[PDB]
């Protein structure tokens, strides 16, 4: 390949220039929203987030090395994991509420709109104070959400991809030494950081079930590239 | 079929 | 506290010691299976090691620690994911098999014999020729199953005593990467097998979900019935 | 529950 050859500052900057748009929700609408008018509005949203997702991962390195069908099945199973961290990395200056959309910013209450929805709202804003917390960098998220788009599905078959998935490894451990943190402040952060994928993937699959149950009841039409999204999920 | 492989090699 | 003042090969060998036995099913191989009787045999023996694990638990260093209120939601979030590294800790070196039980060791055949449990079956073999592919040691099981424990459940919870419990879990860390130096290991290759390790818990996370929605089926399906302890984990979930 | 009384003794 030839993403085992960047060094961990050229491997950050890359990611970094790699990183999609904050995209927007549709203007208005009034006052609150109703189930299929909340739906609606995300669903739009998510769609449209996904196109800018596909092409953010053909510039991860390491990730167009890839046959069309890896590449095909780790979008696959880690898209709405890759959605949900975005979600949340986004919302982390903004506490109790969860940042959709610079124009689409929602507390807990408004999880109430839809039903079993507000089970997700919780954990994700959980999620995001314990980001606020460990005082998450940009450079650090952005290599975490690879490491997600990377490993999500890698055991669902891959010496390539566990080669770049050691070396996002590596530059993780290069951030904080170079934010002046001792070598036991380094793997006790390394391992705080990949301990909440754990929960990134618990949520997704609640968040999965959840968009499954909206299909099943026709709250709202999904797109074709989200039913297909969401079929490869059984 | 799918949208992904089209995506993808867009 | 307790568990704060242990050192790393203190604190693997507290864990050794707390290791619960392997139990043995009520298997008689003189005859193929159904898709109710295996799962009536799979449930009578979950629903005995749920006991050991319980009491596996309070062994865990700072785990005793904690409220009744936070013990109960640590384990009703993690009890199946704790019986799956269990189990794939048990099919290591059994490739292509899983062995829940010495007299009950399963291959991908005959998962199918229960509909759509295959697919666990699938995962479960992936994550234990992972395990077998990386080496993995005693000394670093019984570490990461104790991270699901204390982890899989602290994002869901004044309120730190969260502290404490991320306290231990990089005390947990400390003793992965000491274990690791002990086996000659460079910094660099240290923090990679760190990571590899703790990314598998997401694998795990992963297939108890769907395990999850499995058993729920099960139940509403009155297929074939659960133990009163069993639907009480499964009730937590609340799938 | 009986996770409670597991945990209790
Ligand atoms: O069709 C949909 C697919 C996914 C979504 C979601 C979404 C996630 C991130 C994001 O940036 C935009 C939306 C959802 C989000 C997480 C779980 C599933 C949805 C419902 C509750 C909030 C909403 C609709
Ligand atoms: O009631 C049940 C609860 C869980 C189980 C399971 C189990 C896990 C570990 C173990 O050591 C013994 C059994 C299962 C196991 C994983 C997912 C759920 C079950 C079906 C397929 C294999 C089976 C029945």
């Amino acid at each position: 390949s030839l993403a085992l050859s960047l060094t961990a500052d050229q491997m950050v900057s890359a990611l970094l220039d790699a990183e999609p748009p904050i995209l927007y929700s549709e203007y208005d609408p009034t006052r609150p929203f109703s189930e299929a008018s909340m739906m609606g509005l995300l669903t739009n949203l998510a769609d449209r987030e996904l196109v800018h997702m596909i092409n953010w991962a053909k510039r991860v390195p390491g990730f167009v090395d890839l046959t069309l069908h890896d590449q095909v099945h780790l979008l696959e199973c880690a898209w709405l994991e890759i959605l949900m961290i975005g979600l949340v990395w986004r919302s982390m200056e903004h506490p109790g509420k969860l940042l959709f959309a610079p124009n689409l910013l929602l507390d807990r209450n408004q999880g109430k709109c839809v039903e079993g929805m507000v089970e997700i709202f919780d954990m994700l804003l959980a999620t995001s104070s314990r980001f606020r917390m460990m005082n998450l960098q940009g450079e650090e998220f952005v290599c975490l959400k690879s490491i997600i788009l990377l490993n999500s599905g890698v055991y669902t078959f891959k010496d390539h991809i566990h080669r770049v998935l050691d070396k996002i490894t590596d530059t993780l451990i290069h951030l904080m030494a170079k934010a002046g943190l001792t070598l036991q402040q380094q793997h006790q952060r390394l391992a705080q950081l990949l301990l909440i994928l754990s929960h990134i993937r618990h949520m997704s699959n609640k968040g999965m079930e959840h968009l499954y149950s909206m299909k099943c009841k026709n709250v709202v039409p999904l797109s074709d590239l989200l039913l297909e999204m969401l079929d490869a999920h059984r | 079929h799918k949208i992904l492989h089209r995506l993808l090699q867009d």
